[PDB]
């Protein structure tokens, strides 16, 4: 919510390409996870994910 | 004036009052600067 709102607030031209809230406690959904990190591909990423 | 005669003419087929609120800035007003922040707010027209 903070970072769309201040993208949403700023003047610059930032540009999100997508949202990846894949679920790593999931089972079975390895094989899910990798589709999405190979279909994403962006030179800025940040992570929010524990240790 | 011209603009007044089209909304009497809305009015006629519509069925609705009207109470006219003159600008209190005059100006049609761009996306422009809160002066507060870097947010870009509605001065002007468009905001009212």
């Amino acid at each position: 919510n903070k970072i769309r709102s201040t993208i949403e607030n700023s003047f610059v031209g930032w540009e999100l390409e997508e949202v990846l809230l894949l679920d790593m406690s999931l089972d079975d959904g390895d094989s899910k996870i990798q589709n999405q990190l190979k279909k994403l591909q962006s030179p800025i990423i940040l992570l929010y994910c524990t240790k | 004036g011209f603009c007044i005669d089209l909304l009497i003419k809305l009015a006629r087929t519509m069925n609705f009052t009207y109470e006219v609120h003159l600008v209190a800035d005059g100006k049609f007003g761009t996306q422009e600067r809160v002066n507060n922040s870097n947010k870009k707010e509605w001065n002007g027209m468009m905001g009212e």
